[PDB]
DNA sequence: ATCACAGGATGTACATATCTGACAGCTGCCTGGAGACTAGGGAGTAATCCCCTTGGCGGTTAAAAC
DNA sequence: GTTTTAACCGCCAAGGGGATTACTCCCTAGTCTCCAGGCAGCTGTCAGATATGTACATCCTGTGAT
């Protein structure tokens, strides 16, 4: 009898689908062959980035007295983190708005 | 021997 | 009558990660779509960089090293090093199990 | 046949967009320039979207076509697939 | 004597209000009509999905807001608080669109 | 007496095209390298655009119409239409021959 | 008694001369030393091909020339003929680099 | 170990680069800012090139590595392969 | 006689009560991922060569510094 | 305009390693079978949108004053 099925995500201690990433790499016309550890590494990287953005968005939501993350929270999280802003510099988030930035020259004179 | 219509 | 054709998304994985990082915080449909598009975009970026790396070195296989170099080339500063550490940890654990 | 719809982008709309951009005072000639710039940008994006739609042999411009057109121009949009 | 705010208090209030808000600032029907009129020149009898028009409006508003931020920066560089078409032209020339 | 490895380049074809467009005109090594890099870059651009066009439409074959759509997307206007005309003429001649 | 040109004739002459010319404007050895010093922080005992350093110099000079063009445009926008560091900062901010 | 090599980009070199860019009058503070900008640009390009070289298991930074590094930053350079 | 408060008007942030629709959870199932093998070639590794990078050294003077 | 210096060039020399070739093995594509993770579909319910009234925050002009 064959052994009980165990997902590759559980082996690496990851929540993202390692098998789905492997299938997308194989069927994405990227290379003739795909290594075994490559989908694991890519799933780990994607999970880390998602965790960072979700943590920052949850912090923003808690600061806005909300319990559900909305696009505004994601936009605030992305544009407030320097590295995340650099990564998504040319990315537009729908319904995210803009930061409250008013130039100091336009402020009233005391 | 070769001319392009883009430059007329 | 007939169920719509299934469309694969990263919704459940993003929700699991959110519950890991914020047990009490939820997520809206638009925010979930934005997260899914972000995951797809990052996956496409990393895969394309790894493919270009393999082509430049006349290699036929994308391995952990090629993805790692793609991550180092695409993520800025602390993001790159943290992603490298997380990925190497995951690969080490995966090879340690089976 | 639709005509003269660029005037539909009214002066208050451009003023609101400038306020969101942080502009405190707007000249009267700003509106025509903004309308022209918006027309050029929409022309480019719609041209790319229609090219994508025609390649797919479809008659309906889809959200995915717009997303692909924006990505081709380095203006990736999140939240529409 | 009726109450009147000085010329610039209401402008700052509007700036704060529209930077706090996230809803679209252009009317939906005029923008849809403009999109359809522009698309008429590329292919006749074109249909549009609602999500397509919404995405187009989102992208256009984001682009216009970024352009207005650059225009405001250029106008401040010229020791002015009023944006002028020359500021927009300079911003678009530096960006590389002209 | 170790012969250097074979490095493929578009030099001979660029030279033939130059002799077609300018019989009494030469080209330097640096200019030839620049033209070869231009050909390679345009090839990569069009091939990538065709590949993503095929992926978007869930097709596994890059055909003439995918390349045509890539040319229409990547080239600026009159260049695009003249390139499309030349490509269609070449494909028609090739199909007519055998 | 000695012949002296007015303050700006020689500047225009140099502009014309260096826009006619195409040779590199930075000395080779100082730029190579700077490249090696910068690369020392990334990897030790690194070696460089001559073509690599030439390509780096060409790219750096092209980038600096484009930046100076944008800076001149910014300075003209402020009703000035002298470029200032704030002009460079504005150009880089509009470009999307700082 | 090399040090203080940013000063090798002399004032006349920056002046020549500005003249090629059409600049007629140059402030005295332009040179430090230009050196800093050039240092940042070179740091980015060299970091990408060294990453490419390390991935290739090479110890010599090649022209192809620099070309790939520039192309990744949207600065494709012809004439070097 | 030009400058701090007084106070009025406007707007905005802040509890509070309704309600709703969108989000989170449960269910059935099917298709895609997992287990278990085989074949074959892509790549890791060892040996070698020569070339091309690095180091040095002296003379000239154009260019850098003042 | 005057003084200084190191960039450049020509030449020589050593060797590090990039590139090539040979060999071999083990990692992945491919296939078959099996099963359970995830997706479409419902559904209930509570977080936030919407009034709604209220307590400040802030702006602006009059005005008393040292």
């Amino acid at each position: 009898t064959r052994a009980k099925a165990k997902t590759r995500s559980s082996r690496a201690g990851l929540q993202f689908p390692v098998g789905r990433v492997h299938r997308l790499l194989r069927k994405g016309n990227y290379a003739e062959r795909v290594g075994a550890g490559a989908p694991v590494y890519l799933a780990a990287v994607l999970e880390y980035l998602t965790a960072e953005i979700l943590e920052l968005a949850g912090n923003a939501a808690r600061d806005n007295k909300k319990t559900r993350i909305i696009p505004r929270h994601l936009q605030l999280a992305v544009r407030n983190d320097e590295e995340l802003n650099k990564l998504l510099g040319r990315v537009t988030i729908a319904q995210g708005g803009v930061l409250p930035n008013i130039q100091s020259v336009l402020l009233p004179k005391k | 021997s070769r001319k392009s219509m883009r430059q007329s | 009558k007939r169920r719509k054709t299934r469309k694969e998304s990263y919704a459940i994985y993003v929700y699991k990660v959110l519950k890991q990082v914020h047990p009490d915080t939820g997520i809206s449909s638009k925010a979930m779509s934005i997260m899914n598009s972000f995951v797809n975009d990052v996956f496409e970026r990393i895969a394309g960089e790894a493919s270009r790396l393999a082509h430049y070195n006349k290699r036929s296989t994308i391995t952990s090293r090629e993805i790692q170099t793609a991550v180092r080339l695409l993520l800025p500063g602390e993001l790159a090093k943290h992603a490298v550490s997380e990925g190497t940890k995951a690969v080490t654990k995966y090879t340690s199990a089976k | 046949v639709l005509r003269d719809n660029i005037q539909g982008i009214t002066k208050p709309a451009i003023r609101r967009l400038a306020r969101r951009g942080g502009v405190k005072r707007i000249s009267g000639l700003i509106y025509e320039e903004t309308r022209g710039v918006l027309k050029v940008f929409l022309e480019n994006v719609i041209r790319d979207a229609v090219t994508y739609t025609e390649h797919a042999k479809r008659k309906t411009v889809t959200a995915m076509d717009v997303v692909y057109a924006l990505k081709r121009q380095g203006r990736t949009l999140y939240g529409f697939g | 004597k009726p109450h009147r705010y000085r010329p610039g208090t209401v402008a700052l209030r509007e700036i704060r209000r529209y930077q706090k808000s996230t809803e679209l600032l252009i009317r939906k029907l005029p923008f849809q009509r403009l999109v359809r009129e522009i698309a008429q020149d590329f292919k006749t009898d074109l249909r549009f999905q609602s999500s397509a028009v919404m995405a187009l409006q989102e992208a256009s508003e984001a682009y216009l807001v970024a352009l207005f931020e650059d225009t405001n920066l250029c106008a401040i560089h010229a020791k002015r608080v009023t944006i002028m078409p020359k500021d927009i032209q300079l911003a678009r020339r530096i960006r590389g669109e002209r």
